[PDB]
């Protein structure tokens, strides 16, 4: 039911580039920011700003006039382990800005480094919502 | 942001809100979405519009009263239009119920679903999000509900969903407060509002440390959170001015003796400046003020001795005469004290004071009259009297340095009449005069008096000149007129006699 994704370059799934997840209606997605110990001098530390882009923004790694700002991995030294961000794959959202999800469609996510990549290659995640026939 | 004290807030929470939801799964969810700028909030959402029957509960944590009467709840929520979303009518709703329960237990494990007290079924006023499909815009509807009076230690809040698509953004729990203000020189503290919106609280505030309550100071605490028009005024204490809303001290060179509405007055003339917050400006060395005298009055000097003294003797009695003193100092109350010395008899300064019962007809001491008379004295004895000029302040001031005195003898006779008179220089404007000392002086000669009256004409005013010397002149006299003169000898003993009536006509 719940899907856990650790957002870091050290992860073997992200290194492939073709990292995709098959999700159903009313399912959850948990994104974990890269957590580092107090001994780290914050130089090797990774910090990313997440964006929800389209198919054009997925291949070109651009978020300007193509996507919207989602979450930010600003402080790596969080008290209760890594920073956790929740995303529900609901059909209808009660919140005014809250993102909706449709069955049998693809949704894309990208991340840009704060210090940087130089528009060469970005850490990307492909999200596909399975139709009503596939989900029970 | 407002003056109202907050109890519970979605922004102020340490990490997670941690609210009990019944049912847990398929009920209220803690779906958190960040609000601009850099503010993390725990947002509660529920959208079960599809399922036919719907019942939902969301109980908040323990909310302490902290001595509050009425609590105001501000709820920020987003809705969805039932016609804009696909499905059957009625299954979807646009209203939600609000509940509250009073308790004394700090950490209650479970609160009954039936024990809750309903407040009102809330709907998004004025406008509600459908939400618009083309462009996405945030809602601006915030609903406020009041709850009171409260008897128990604290309370718990609950939310009920009847099949609506609702998103609770922020829950503000506050209680309306009256501010700490210092009005009419009296301090008033922060006070809680009444049990109702119509209720008012009478606040009787204490006055400032350097002040005294003339009238009982009181105000009324309005339910809105504002103070009302004051009743009763307070005035700052003596030596403290009523300036800046708080009791201030009088500046260096200023004083205040009585608790009046007026400010600190400047030091009076010849008064030394005291330190900050003075009751009365102290008198500098050489100047003083009486105990029964007013504080506003300037520092007064002691009086000088009366410059002229005239003495006349009788068979058993004596008479003394004197004028007003030179320097009064300021005080109008001037009295004269007559002191008997008895130092006249004998050459040395060492003497015995007048122990015998000496009687005085006007007054013994403190005489307001310019003339004194001593009824009884001993014959053949030499006496000496001191006329002391006494002021109202002279007691408080150091004893006067000097006092005009005269040595007189009781038995000795008054000087006799002058033998002869002669005019040495006679002119059309001036007439000179010369005379001999009397044959029998009976004491040292001190003064001579010459009379000036018109002869062969109407009775004019006889002018008397005072000269220590035996030679005198006249300035300003009419020509071809007859004048008569009389010389009189004056000693310490007393009044003499008139001379040879010398008829002298102008040249």
């Amino acid at each position: 039911d719940r899907y856990a994704v650790y957002w870091n370059s050290s992860n073997p799934r992200f290194q492939r580039g073709d990292y995709h997840i098959d999700v159903c209606i009313n399912d959850y997605l948990d994104v974990f920011c890269p957590h580092y110990e107090d001994s780290v001098p914050e130089d090797k530390t990774e910090r990313y700003v997440l964006y929800m882009v389209n198919f054009d923004g997925y291949s070109a790694c651009d978020h300007t006039s193509k996507g919207f700002k989602r979450w930010e991995c600003n402080r790596p030294h969080s008290p209760n382990g890594p920073l956790k961000f929740s995303e529900k794959f609901q059909l209808f959202t009660p919140f005014s800005l809250g993102f909706e999800f449709r069955p049998g469609r693809e949704y894309f996510y990208i991340s840009s480094a704060i210090p940087d990549n130089g528009r060469r290659s970005c850490l990307k995640l492909k999200v596909f919502v399975r139709p009503t026939n596939s989900c029970m | 942001p407002a003056n109202e004290v907050t109890l519970l807030d979605s922004r102020s929470v340490q990490g997670e809100l941690g609210w009990i939801a019944s049912p847990l799964e398929g009920g209220w969810e803690e779906v958190s979405i960040m609000d601009e700028k850099n503010t993390p909030i725990r947002t509660y959402q529920v959208c079960n519009v599809m399922e036919p029957s719907q019942n939902n509960w969301l109980r908040t944590d323990w909310i302490t009263r902290e001595g509050a009467q009425r609590v105001y709840i501000e709820i920020k929520f987003t809705l969805r239009d039932c016609n804009s979303l696909p499905g059957v009518m009625g299954t979807c709703k646009e209203t939600f119920n609000l509940y509250y329960y009073e308790s004394d237990n700090d950490k209650e494990r479970f609160i009954r679903e039936n024990q809750f007290v309903k407040i009102d079924t809330i709907a998004a006023d004025e406008s509600f999000t459908q939400v618009d499909i083309g462009d996405r815009i945030m809602k601006l509807n915030t609903e406020i509900r009041d709850v009171g009076p409260l008897s128990k230690k604290g309370f718990y809040l609950a939310f009920q969903d009847v099949g609506a698509c609702i998103a609770l953004v922020s829950v503000r729990v506050f209680y309306k407060k009256c501010p700490l203000t210092v009005r009419n020189l009296a301090q008033f503290p922060d006070t809680i509002t009444g049990a109702d919106t119509s209720s008012l609280v009478e606040v009787r505030g204490s006055c400032v440390n350097n002040s005294e309550e003339k009238d009982v100071p009181k105000m009324y605490c309005g339910a809105d959170g504002e103070w009302l028009v004051p009743i009763g005024n307070c005035l700052c204490n003596a030596g403290h001015e009523e300036r800046s809303g708080e009791c201030q001290a009088c500046k260096i060179g200023y004083y205040k003796a009585l608790s009046t509405d007026a400010t600190c007055a400047k030091c009076p003339p010849h008064s030394y400046s005291v330190w900050e917050g003075a009751t009365s400006c102290t008198c500098d060395r050489g100047f003083f003020r009486a105990d029964n005298d007013a504080a506003s009055m300037p520092c007064t000097r002691p009086p000088s001795a009366p410059l002229n003294l005239i003495s006349n003797v009788n068979e058993t009695s004596v008479n003394l005469e004197w004028s007003s003193p030179q320097n009064t100092g300021g005080r109008q109350d001037i009295s004269y004290n007559v002191v008997c010395k008895k130092c006249g008899a004998g050459d040395p300064s060492k003497c015995r004071p007048c122990g015998s019962g000496v009687h005085y007809t006007p007054q013994q001491n403190g005489l307001k009259t310019t003339k004194v008379s001593i009824t009884d004295l001993l014959a053949h004895t030499n006496y000496t009297f001191e006329i002391w000029a006494v002021n109202g302040v002279s007691k408080y001031n150091p004893n006067p340095d000097q006092s005009v005195s005269v040595t007189v003898t009781t038995n000795q006779a008054a000087p006799s009449s002058i033998a002869l008179v002669q005019a040495k220089e006679v002119t059309r404007y001036s007439v000179a005069l010369a005379w001999l000392e009397p044959d029998r002086p009976n004491g040292v000669i001190l003064e001579y008096e010459v009379k000036y009256y018109e002869k062969d004409q109407n009775e004019r005013s006889y002018r008397i000149v005072r000269t220590a010397a035996r030679n005198t002149d006249i300035k300003g006299l009419n020509p071809l007129t007859s004048y008569v003169f009389h010389v009189r000898a004056r000693t310490a003993a007393g009044y003499g006699d008139f001379s040879e009536p010398l008829e002298v006509t102008t040249n």
